[PDB]
DNA sequence: AAATCTCTAGCAGTTACAGTCAGCG
DNA sequence: ACTGCTAGAGATTT
DNA sequence: CGCTGACT
DNA sequence: AAATCTCTAGCAGTTACAGTCAGCG
DNA sequence: ACTGCTAGAGATTT
DNA sequence: CGCTGACT
């Protein structure tokens, strides 16, 4: 093509330029140099700079446990009203995870269930659960929890709130319930300046990724499915997803 | 009638109590284990009621579990028999799909209330709020021009819009 | 006032409601429900939601330290030009900055110096040499490293140079030098699409807080200072500086 | 006369080895402590200066610190008396005000160059770019109007502004 | 005052331990 | 074959 | 010389 | 194509260890 | 008495 | 029964 492509390629392959740089110095357009920049492999790291839109239905119920004070609470949400259904858990395991969502469905209609792939969450016992109450069973990527996002930023509230009242109480779980109670019914503002009440009763190619917390960027896969937020790829058939801020595609 | 209003009872079958409220204008029940009877786990459920539903009365008796001046503390804080023995029956009928009775318990609350839900419900034109693509910013009152499965139409000051039941809130 | 006032004294105080809560429920103005809030003590936590803008002088030069394969690199930079003066120290000690810093004035034009409370930077030997070479040392927040923000991002992409030419190398500081080469002359962008060298070359009351990464936020302290960015406190004869993202003022 | 030029050079004083460059065109000195007469320091040396200004050539002699073919890689991946003597007097004054000889060096070597810097800033109207109060971008090329100590004057399309120096930076 | 932008902490499984040195006894 | 968010605090315009 | 606390 | 918004990871002193359970031997 | 930032990657308008 | 790996 021409003999500055050639030593922009070596110039790259020894300093690893951006397309500016060997763009402006070796006088070459800023395409080509994209695309030896594109051609290269440790070069390509970052990501898409984009995050997503979790699924906002009224079917939907998010759901995770925290840690406070030795204990572990295990934590309901409804994605639109904000609402919540907090208990403590004096142990966490599977079954007594499956005892809480038969006492979720027997107060509000559920439909489906986006949680992570915790240990919990997948076990056999909550699936017949699930499965006895009409209840479909989601997970989502394990290490992305802002795919949960919306409970995350519960537990803060959640926590924030028992900052407030735990001088009011001898026991945690009074004062979780307590919180619960104040979020749900004395709080208000967000949509129309409801309670959590009130709303939820209105309502009712190479692609590079990482992956494991691995920062090392995987190399060359074969995409197999793009949507809005996350993919589906293939590494020597490793069927995976992956989310968008942490992959990369090469048209 | 009054929707705040809460009638409480209490069974002891297989010899352990269960712990039952009724919302008296809807026959909408909630029955839960209590392991022992006192104020305290009596507390604990009408404080769990508190912030499930909005309670404004207890109706009840003179019992000691009752009378505990927990009750009335945890309350000023806060500020039939054909249902228990409903309940009853449907118990009995899946206690044989679940090893726990406390499991069937809450079966028989949820075969009632599903198999209630809608009349509290019933108890308490349309607006819409709605998320476009890359803006996660939620956007104006939208008039509701139809409901969909799916997608709804809805319009904007100057843009009818389709947008998926995903990005969408339906509210009064 | 209002017997609706006490009555909400009396919820807030039991309850802790927000100021919307109390305004519409006991059918309130915004302005003293916003008191009744702003009267209290625990629901006083976050802060202003705000980040200031570090001082871009000529004479300035930051400077700190990070980890990487069991060595502690030192890392001088200039605020304007985004050049780079990387070293290794074979194990960190005042001394050795203090002669990093002789190394550093007698090759290029320094002024002050801003950087963190860490050990070293405190020591006599460094004072004493910034005295020699005319250097005014300068320090900032302890737990606000966003204060010293420049030369921490250059440690990404100093490290992310190192991701792409560490196979180049047996040992760990030519590996350094060679990215600093790479992100000081080789690779352009930013200001006008100049390499490092071109640009450094072209230009030459009640006060809550929390502190001590201890998010129990702090009592009332008397304001003694406004700014851009931080002020001064006093909590008991203990005059102290914070960054307004940590920090309430109640007028 | 080119500004890529640097002449090479070594001494030994106290029994201790001392490697300096030159800036040819300005008279520019860098000289630093080497531990061992090896291409591995020298190449460690020139590799800095590499990196530190934009070499194109280096003047030196048949040592064998530098025929070592450690140089010819990493100058590969790369692409007078009087001074000397000079720095070795300007030594022999600041000797005895720093106990360690590479300190009393480096010392030297930033009377000689601040007691040439500016020279190589002048072997190689304006433009400014600023920030305003609360909004981290960075700002359009300001016509400098006029440069002040603490405040300078610009001028953008519409507005003469006021600028302190801390949030300024002014480019040819 | 009353609305309407604009922006950031901390939530995410979680910390007790290393490394230095000015200052006080 | 899936997806970041929430509640305050402060400017700023009606 | 300890060693403390203070920040990293 | 050539410019000009718009937005996010990781940098910040730093991790080897706990807690469960579906699945495979 | 002091203050978050940088470099890419992707839409989008000239 | 181990125990592995996999996610939290
Ligand atoms: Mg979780
Ligand atoms: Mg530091
Ligand atoms: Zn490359
Ligand atoms: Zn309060």
């Amino acid at each position: 093509f021409l003999d500055g492509i050639d030593k922009a390629q070596e110039e790259h392959e020894k300093y690893h330029s951006n397309w500016r740089a060997m763009a402006s110095d070796f006088n070459l357009p800023p395409v080509v140099a994209k695309e030896i920049v594109a051609s290269c492999d440790k070069c390509q790291l970052k990501g898409e700079a984009m995050h997503g839109q979790v699924d906002c239905s009224p079917g939907i119920w998010q759901l995770d446990c925290t840690h406070l004070e030795g204990k572990v609470i295990l934590v309901a949400v409804h994605v639109a009203s904000g609402y919540i259904e907090a208990e403590v858990i004096p142990a966490e395991t599977g079954q007594e995870t499956a005892y809480f969502l038969l006492k979720l469905a027997g107060r509000w209609p559920v439909k489906t269930v986006h949680t992570d792939n915790g240990s919990n969450f997948t076990s056999t016992t909550v699936k017949a659960a699930c499965w006895w109450a009409g209840i479909k069973q989601e997970f989502g990527i394990p290490y992305n929890p802002q795919s949960q996002g919306v409970i995350q930023s519960m537990n803060k509230e959640l926590k924030k709130i028992i900052g407030q009242v735990r001088d009011q109480a001898e026991h945690l779980k009074t004062a979780v319930q307590m919180a619960v109670f104040i979020h749900n019914f004395k709080r208000k503002g967000g949509i129309g300046g409801y309670s959590a009440g009130e709303r939820i009763v209105d309502i009712i190619f190479r692609v590079y990724y990482r992956d494991s917390r691995d920062p090392v960027w995987k190399g060359p896969a074969k995409l197999l499915w793009k949507g809005e937020g996350a993919v589906v790829i293939q590494d020597n058939s490793d069927i995976k997803v992956v989310p968008r801020r942490k992959a990369k595609i090469i048209r | 009638c009054s929707p705040g209003i809460w009638q409480l009872d209490c069974t002891h079958l297989e010899g352990k109590v269960i712990l039952v409220a009724v919302h008296v204008a809807s026959g909408y029940i909630e029955a839960e284990v209590i392991p022992a009877e006192t104020g305290q786990e009596t507390a604990y459920f009408l404080l769990k009621l508190a912030g499930r539903w909005p309670v404004k009365t207890v109706h009840t008796d003179n019992g000691s579990n009752f009378t505990s001046t927990t009750v009335k503390a945890a309350c000023w804080w806060a500020g039939i028999q054909s249902m228990n023995k409903e309940l009853k029956k449907i118990i009995g009928q899946v206690r044989d799909q679940a090893e726990h009775l406390k499991t069937a318990v809450q079966m028989a609350v949820f075969i009632h209330n599903f198999k209630a839900g809608e009349r509290i419900v019933d108890i308490i034109n349309f607006r819409v709020y709605y998320r476009d693509s890359r803006d996660p910013v939620w956007k104006g009152p939208a008039k509701l021009l139809w409901k969909g499965e799916g997608a709804v139409v809805i319009q904007d000051n100057s843009d009818i819009k389709v947008v998926p039941r995903r990005k969408a809130k339906i509210i009064r």
